[PDB]
């Protein structure tokens, strides 16, 4: 003799529709806690998301008037006692770290409480708060200490679930303020700053355009596949692709060669600024093949050293070039002075082998 | 009544435009928070057993979230793989249901604006540059610039 969850949801809606009382939604909180203890061992977590929506409506009830610790402190205190989401069910072999997601949201609420209420300890470098008393952070250095301990314990514990790759792919990629709050040389924290910064370059840009802004200060005034001299140049000289403004703020266009101005070893590059397009290859003087090439221009400087290539069906011919082209404008007549002919352009010479362009760091295409 | 950003992502998980109103003429650098909120919602597509979708007839306004000063959600139509999201600033938030269906219907207005500008053949091969400026130029009057209409 029982009734299902539809009567529970309809009775919750009818108890919400009952009005004119003057409580702090205790009539809602009674049925919310009864539905919470009815919604624990289901291994479902959707009614835990409904409990999170109940916590959101309770947060809006506290947030109807909460400002400047006159009642913002009351709203943060009500949320810190409303951390019974973490203090009701907490078990291993549960339904995949929904408590870790809820504790992450509650840690964001507590960081907003410590980051808000005037004070100081700016441990976010973004000031989430906006215009307008547990005492966990009694100092600004202790504000960084008590929160980086919080944001590292709650980082990979949410990765214990099924593979979402959601928070620690971003927030543990947000360890820029973990050591470069004030301390300059982040060689200790070089696991994500200047190691795998391309995961937002391969994703959508302008996130990594500030991540690489602090992935150069670990090598701007600091010395000593973690062995390099200037081989961190994909983040230094090949950061001009994400640098949309080059004619303004040309310190991203000066330091590409100023890092190499006292260089010395090679690498690869995309040549995604200067495009290259072919043309009608003609004939020339004695043993001069002389293909025709057109090259674009988006980088600043000149005086390259380059050659073209064209593989046959057996061996490469490497139909060379003058290697002093000095590309300043688009679609210019590159000379492509080519010798050592592989059988008079034998018609299986399909132009597949790349047209590199080296300025001590090679740029294959 | 005013969104705090407008974000557009297609089916390849490539963000089309993370548009923020009023980054010039007003406060900068919170756009650096705005696009990483968009990326948090992008890898927060479905996580920790929370399901937004149960009605397959029309894709309605799905599950609200709230995170570090904003209130975001998602509206996956599932038609041509469009994954567009809108946040709101929690400061000026009344939290009613006509508000909830109001932001549902203005989500369908920005859906209408995208599907109008998607098939304007007055300029053809508008897919990389000034299609974005044109759609921003159609964004920035539907929620703001009402100040002089009267």
């Amino acid at each position: 003799p029982f009734e299902s969850s539809s009567k529970s949801d309809e009775s919750l809606g009818s108890i919400i529709i009952e009005g004119t009382l003057d409580k702090f939604q205790l009539h809602k909180y009674f049925f919310i806690r009864r539905l919470r203890l009815l919604k624990l061992e289901d291994q479902t977590l959707t009614a835990f998301v409904g409990a999170f929506q109940l916590i959101k409506n309770f947060i809006e009830s506290i947030s109807i008037e909460y400002r400047k610790s006159v009642r913002l402190l009351e709203f943060k205190h009500y949320f810190i006692t409303s951390m019974l989401s973490y203090f009701e069910f907490e078990n291993v072999s549960n339904p995949l770290l929904c408590e870790i997601k809820a504790e992450l949201l509650m840690l964001k609420r507590d960081n907003w409480v410590q980051g808000v209420m005037a004070t100081s300890g700016y441990r976010l470098m973004d000031k989430n708060y906006p215009n307008s008393k547990e005492t966990f952070v009694d100092e600004t250095v202790f504000q960084e200490n008590f929160l980086t301990l919080t944001k590292e314990i709650l980082s990979l514990f949410n990765k214990c679930e099924g593979k979402r790759q959601r928070i620690v792919d971003i927030l543990s990629i947000e360890i820029g303020l973990l050591y470069y709050q004030g301390k300059k040389y982040e060689e200790a924290v070089s696991l994500f700053l200047s190691c795998y910064e391309y995961y937002t370059q391969t994703n959508w840009n302008s996130i990594g355009l500030k991540i690489l802004q602090v992935f150069i200060d670990s090598l701007s005034h600091c010395p000593k596949g973690e062995s390099v001299s200037a081989s961190a140049v994909l983040t230094n000289a090949f950061l001009n692709i994400l640098k949309l403004c080059k004619d303004n703020d040309s310190k991203e266009i000066w330091w590409k060669k100023f890092m190499d101005l006292q260089m010395k070893v090679h690498l690869a590059r995309a040549n995604v600024s200067a495009i290259e397009v072919n043309l009608k290859s003609y004939g020339f003087p004695e043993d001069i093949s002389t293909k025709t090439m057109r090259l674009s221009l988006k980088n600043m400087g000149g005086d390259v050293i380059v050659f073209g290539a064209s593989d046959f069906l057996l061996k490469k011919g490497e139909n060379k070039l003058i290697l002093e082209c000095r590309d300043i404008m688009y679609g210019e007549f590159s000379l492509l002075s080519f010798e050592i002919i592989v059988e008079g352009i034998t018609f299986v010479k399909e132009f597949p082998e790349n047209q590199d362009e080296f300025i001590v760091v090679p740029e294959i295409y | 009544l005013r969104p705090c950003f407008v974000s557009l992502i297609d089916e390849s998980d490539k963000p089309i435009l993370i548009y923020v109103p009023n980054e010039a003429e007003n406060e900068m650098n919170d756009v650096l928070k705005y696009n990483v909120l968009s990326n948090i919602s992008l890898d927060y597509f479905e996580s920790a057993l929370v399901e937004w979708h149960s009605l397959d007839s029309k894709p309605l306004l799905k599950s609200i979230f709230q995170l570090e000063g904003v209130s975001v959600f998602a509206m996956l139509i599932k038609q041509t793989g469009l994954k567009i999201v809108i946040g709101f600033e929690q400061k000026s938030l009344s939290g009613a249901d006509d508000e909830f269906e109001a932001i549902n219907q203005i989500f369908e207005t920005v859906r209408k604006i995208y599907i109008r500008v998607k098939c304007n053949p007055l300029l053809v091969s508008g897919d990389e540059k000034s299609i974005i400026k044109s759609l921003e130029r159609k964004f920035d009057e539907l929620f703001i610039s009402t100040e002089v209409e009267l």
